[PDB]
């Protein structure tokens, strides 16, 4: 669906409480 | 007629020293942004604000039901106690422990609670209540303290450094004294060793003083370690006997069933409400947990050292606590020089 | 009343190694899927403890008095109920309040009194010839009990008091601590099935009791029980047999331990942070599988 | 991970939860602990920002 | 330690050093000042009073 080639796709693929995001959201840490 | 409310007002002062402009920074996000930027001129952009915090609606206090009351007439108003070297120890449990009964009872002289406030004795729960009662002299009152001098605090009683308990002391000149000389209370005086915190000793052996071996002789340099007292209703205020009771208990540790007069009310979940459990107060939403606790624990924490799971002292169930403050609020403004139309965004 | 046991062949105390043992629950906070570190008294891993045998075969019977510190671990591998109870004291001459926790055939007696212990306190079951049954008979421990403060009697249970073979079928792990005059006892039982040596694996001991004795404990002894038959040579003080059990005693030391909690909220892995530089690096990095590379320690 | 673990440090306090300290001690006595916790959190935030 | 088994005092206050640590320290220039006051003036002998 995007405009990536094979090498680009390969490079892209190569890169409560108990949950990390849910616990970080309780202290103001937002992404 | 209007009722005033505590609001955060931003005032503008000119060169005349009088009030000219007032902004209510507690009604619209534009006023909040103006108060944050500390300037009436707002540029076009976006600014984050406070998180969406759900206001509490109810406050439940869950406590185990008690059907007994701790006796106070034989502890704070007894007719016969014991000595200081052999203090009477009692265990208090499965009863309602109150502290307001000390005002309408006997006339106490000293009352000090170390490690805990003297106003939260009825709201908090006590664990392993131990009452140590003894009788000392009026001049030995200051020696009874966590970390002091004197022979009473070294060879008789001993208090820990991090002691978290209460100590009461009341005079009893017309209860533990007589005109013919009172010799029913003895205290340790001669000893070649100290005492550990919360330790009892009733040794009646002959103390070895100096370089002369005693081994039972009762003579020179071989005095008795237990010396009698001299209570009589004829001396001054410094020689009158004083009954001292030390109440030692743990705060938030083992799941005890003592506590005080507080009992259970209702149980509401799926809402941001305040919850009180064993004295620990919190604000959040309760959810049916799935991981059970252990038969010796009450609270639960994680990597953030915060109470995440609580144990109900009624049906022995576990409930997870979730913060009801979730959501990032942002205000988008086109600038005060353009128009007045802000947009609210939730991330 | 007070006699000494003879006719025995003493053996030198053998030394064995422990395989990750001596971990309890020092905290009362539920922790799951989180690595927590604390400073408490624990048994050193891969150390060296003593092993006292008790096989009838000369025989083999020992009952020493060991000094108390700040935490004693007791691992008893039993198959016919040999080790009975414990006695904690300092002088043992009707001068200091001593604690006695005995497990009688009917109830469990925990008494804090100034007992007068003899030269060899023990218990003794006897086997009758006219009726093939066992029953507790001799109780040669204390002579009299003067001043008493704390006395606890458990509920009646069922005990056959009969010796049986078939390898060690029970393992009892106990931890005794003395904190501010309070005696904390942690107990755990396990139906093992080993021949000898030390039971491998991991076991987290749970809090059993916290007695408010309010006394000082410096020495402790293990009160045991012998079994006499109907054809004992001489009197009832030399024809007794040894038994069939083993016991390991260890002294706990305040060492930093790194714990690994799983999804069940129980301790499944313990690492001694003070034992080797690699263990120190693992405790500092809060990891358990370090790769390749150099690291700086203390 | 460091920011998450820094929330467990008391920075010279009895507990990391303010409700645990406010339930047993009065505000006039827990104010110093709250100030110490605030100073520690501010120092951690400044280090993270740097 | 020889003052408790022979006499009884009413107030023993040591400023600058705890009384439980007076056994492992050394004293320099020991000056003893004795006087007699009233019962209400005992609180007047303290560093920083009116």
């Amino acid at each position: 669906p995007s405009k990536r080639s094979f090498i680009e796709d390969l490079l892209f693929n190569k890169v409560a409480a108990r949950d990390l995001i849910c616990a970080q959201k309780f202290n103001g840490l937002t992404v | 007629v209007g009722y005033l409310q505590p609001r955060t007002f931003l005032l503008k002062y000119n060169e005349n020293g009088t009030i000219t402009d007032a902004v209510d920074c507690a009604l619209d996000p534009l006023s909040e942004t103006k108060c944050t930027l500390k300037s009436f001129t707002v540029e076009k952009g976006i600014y984050q604000t406070s998180n969406f915090r759900v206001q509490p609606t109810e406050s439940i206090v869950r406590f185990p039901n008690i059907t007994n009351l701790c006796p106070f007439g034989e502890v704070f108003n007894a007719t016969r106690f014991a000595s200081v070297y052999a203090w009477n120890r009692k265990r208090i449990s499965n009863c309602v422990a109150d502290y307001s009964v000390l005002y309408n009872s006997a006339s106490f002289s000293t009352f000090k609670c170390y490690g805990v406030s003297p106003t939260k004795l009825n709201d908090l729960c006590f664990t392993n209540v131990y009452a140590d009662s003894f009788v000392i002299r009026g001049d030995e009152v200051r020696q009874i303290a966590p970390g002091q001098t004197g022979k009473i605090a070294d060879y008789n009683y001993k208090l820990p450094d991090d002691f978290t308990g209460c100590v009461i002391a009341w005079n009893s000149n017309n209860l533990d004294s007589k005109v013919g000389g009172n010799y029913n209370y003895l205290y340790r005086l001669f000893r070649k060793s100290n005492l550990k915190p919360f330790e009892r000793d009733i040794s009646t052996e002959i103390y070895q003083a100096g370089s002369t071996p005693c081994n039972g002789v009762e003579g020179f340099n071989c005095y008795f370690p237990l010396q009698s007292y001299g209570f009589q209703p004829t001396n001054g205020v410094g020689y009158q006997p004083y009954r001292v009771v030390v109440l030692s208990f743990e705060l938030l540790h083992a799941p005890a069933t003592v506590c005080g007069p507080k009992k259970s009310t209702n149980l509401v979940k799926n809402k941001c409400v305040n919850f009180n459990f064993n004295g620990l107060t919190g604000t959040g939403v309760l959810t049916e947990s799935n991981k059970k606790f252990l038969p010796f624990q009450q609270f639960g924490r994680d990597i953030a050292d915060t109470t995440d799971a609580v144990r109900d002292p009624q049906t022995l169930e576990i409930l997870d606590i979730t913060p009801c403050s979730f959501g990032g609020v942002s205000v988008i403004t086109p600038g005060t020089n353009t128009s007045n139309q802000v947009a609210v965004l939730y991330q | 009343q007070c006699v000494n046991l003879t006719t025995r062949t003493q053996l030198p105390p053998a030394y064995t190694n422990s395989f990750t043992r001596g971990v309890y629950y020092p905290d009362k906070v539920f922790r799951s899927s989180v690595l927590h570190s604390t400073q408490d008294l624990f048994l050193p891993f891969f150390s060296n403890v003593t092993w006292f045998h008790a096989i009838h075969v000369t025989k083999r019977f020992d009952n020493p008095v060991l000094p108390f510190n700040d935490g004693v671990y007791f691992a008893s591998t039993e198959k016919s109920n040999i080790i009975r109870g414990w006695i904690f004291g300092t002088t043992l001459d009707s001068k200091t309040q001593s604690l006695l926790i005995v497990n009688n055939a009917t109830n469990v007696v925990i008494k804090v009194c100034e007992f007068q212990f003899c030269n060899d306190p023990f218990l003794g079951v006897y086997y009758h010839k006219n009726n093939k049954s066992w029953m507790e008979s001799e109780f040669r421990v204390y002579s009299s009990a003067n001043n008493c403060t704390f006395e606890y009697v458990s509920q009646p249970f069922l005990m056959d008091l009969e010796g049986k073979q078939g390898n060690f079928k029970n393992l009892r792990e106990f931890v005794f601590k003395n904190i501010d005059g309070y005696f904390k006892i942690y107990s755990k039982h396990t139906p093992i099935n080993l021949v000898r040596d030390l039971p491998q694996g991991f076991s987290a001991l749970e809090p059993l009791v916290d007695l408010p004795i309010g006394i000082n404990i410096t020495r402790f002894q293990t009160l045991l029980a012998l079994h006499r038959s109907y054809l004992t040579p001489g009197d009832s003080s030399s024809g007794w047999t040894a038994g069939a059990a083993a016991y390991y005693v260890g002294y706990l030391q305040p060492r930093t331990f790194l714990l690994k909690y799983n999804e069940n909220g129980t301790i499944t892995d313990a690492v001694d942070c003070a034992l080797d530089p690699l263990s120190e690096t693992k405790c500092t990095l809060k990891s358990f599988t370090v790769e390749k590379g150099i690291y700086q320690t203390s | 991970n460091t920011l998450v673990k820094q929330l467990s440090s008391n920075f010279g306090a009895i507990s990391s939860v303010l409700n645990d300290i406010l339930s047993r001690l009065d505000p006039p006595e827990a104010e110093v602990q709250i100030d110490r916790l605030i100073t520690g959190r501010l120092q951690s935030l400044q280090t993270y920002v740097t």
